[PDB]
């Protein structure tokens, strides 16, 4: 009824389709200052997000801002793998607390990585996960699909597509779970891509459990029809990594082969360091 | 897999944008048959609700 | 300083432990300090100056003291924008002018802050006259290249120098461990 | 890479300064189209803002 009142005000009293869409657009724009500032910063280069080409260990994780209005926007999530004990660091979860708080998101990612890849004992890598720029307010309860794919790319030296933003939560099995405000995240990434210019290949990888929740805006759907924006629905982290890296998990030149090769390389560095210390 | 436009289009089609419509008033608690039935039971029985 | 673990220390440690990899762990302990205490250090963000100082300490690279280094970095090495870039650049210009300009002092600032670079009249006049320089960098490698006056690739590059420094530190560690074992 | 003076110059070039400017008053909420539109809607609709 409030939206109808606003449409009547902007329509003169009659609620035509034009008046209602004008009311919706005005309501969306009245809280658009934060997104306007973010898009201006991205265009000016103050916040540099990659929307073209490929990068190793970097994904465009879609997040919701701290502000009371719920606006989705991409943030550059970076994962770096180092030789050492099996200890996954969430830098933006251990930023000011420390002491193994058991965030239930580090535990989930650690469980997936330790159970999925078993060629040694303790995982021969330590993963540092971070967000470039600080507006993310990363959820601690649920681990992210972007975190998992970034960690896998860091381990396997896997160039993931920067065209596609990655959103969604994952459990230790690898199944991608539904996340809230999927429309906001998709529309925020689309806003960023349009501000930087659509290359005809940018897209979003989102859980297939959110397919029933994708009530996308008119502009995003028009882009999807024109082929300038793509929406990928995934059920497991494996197929999300397949889509990002542009190759299959199994078979010759597979993703599993590269990830296990990276893990073996890190284990070899561990054992060579041990031998060098011994003698 | 990649979702097509037809698998993403959710808006109902608009046949016309200028034709005033007249509809009868909906019954109270339309789509709220649970709340309506609970209130009917409370009123008929005098129960606190 | 127990617990907390910071975000700057974790970022610098991640960059160092992922970029320079020949042993199972980074063979060096890096102690970072500021001379005099008026800095108001940011515990939530790493510094480009911190990373280049650590790299110079590891690789024995003589950094130019002509150039001031500002900017935040992530574990990738990408130099991020920092607030109040104009104040920092003008402050370094004031310090250089008070000590006397030599026509080679300058500031290494992120290229993400070019949108925020609205400098005073005196700084712009000095840059026009060639008495002050401004360098824009995208990654910490570029900043270290500018500071050390050498490229990260090729013969006698900074990469091999830093890696040789880590190798020497690892040799010291393994010698000490061998001595202590027997 | 060094930034040239032209890449750093941001000040608006002054072409003359002896002439006192005479300009009409700007509309209320100039450069604040969002606030002006929101207040227009609130006034026209009687909405709490």
């Amino acid at each position: 009824r409030a939206l109808a009142e606003e449409a009547a005000v902007l329509g003169g009293g009659l609620l035509t389709a034009e008046s209602v869409e004008q009311a919706i657009a005005a309501r969306e724009h009245r809280s658009f200052l934060s997104e306007e500032e973010f898009l201006r910063a991205v265009q000016e280069g103050v916040i540099r997000l990659r929307t073209t080409g490929r990068a190793v260990g970097e994904v465009n994780s879609l997040v919701v801002v701290e502000a009371a209005p719920y606006w989705g926007r991409p943030a550059r999530l970076t994962a770096r793998a180092a030789p050492g004990r099996d200890h996954l660091i969430s830098i933006d979860r251990e930023a000011g607390l420390g002491g193994q708080i058991f965030h239930k998101a580090v535990l989930t990612l650690a469980g997936y990585l330790r159970s999925r890849y078993i060629e040694h004992g303790s995982l021969p890598v330590t993963i540092s996960l971070a967000f470039e720029q600080n507006y993310v307010s990363i959820e601690g309860d649920a681990a992210g699909l972007a975190e998992l794919v970034a960690a896998l790319s860091a381990i396997g030296n896997l160039p993931l597509r920067q065209d596609l933003a990655v959103t969604g939560a994952v459990d230790q099995t690898g199944k991608v779970l539904a996340v809230g405000a999927i429309n906001a995240k998709v529309e925020g990434f689309f806003r960023v891509c349009k501000a930087l210019g659509l290359s005809g290949t940018q897209g979003v990888i989102l859980p297939e459990a959110n397919l029933a929740n994708l009530t996308l805006r008119a502009e995003v759907l028009e882009a999807v029809r024109a082929g300038q924006f793509h929406i990928y629905a995934v059920e497991t982290a494996e197929q999300a990594l397949e889509i990002l890296a542009g190759a299959r998990m199994e078979g010759f030149r597979g993703l599993q082969e590269k990830i296990r090769a990276g893990l073996e390389a890190f284990a070899r560095l561990e054992e060579g360091h041990d031998k060098e210390d011994r003698e | 897999m990649r979702l097509s436009y037809e698998a993403l289009e959710w808006r109902t089609p608009i046949e016309n944008s200028t034709e005033p419509v007249s509809l009868p008033p909906p019954p109270p608690f339309f789509g709220q048959e649970r709340a309506r039935e609970a209130l009917e039971l409370a009123i008929r029985g005098g129960f606190h609700a």
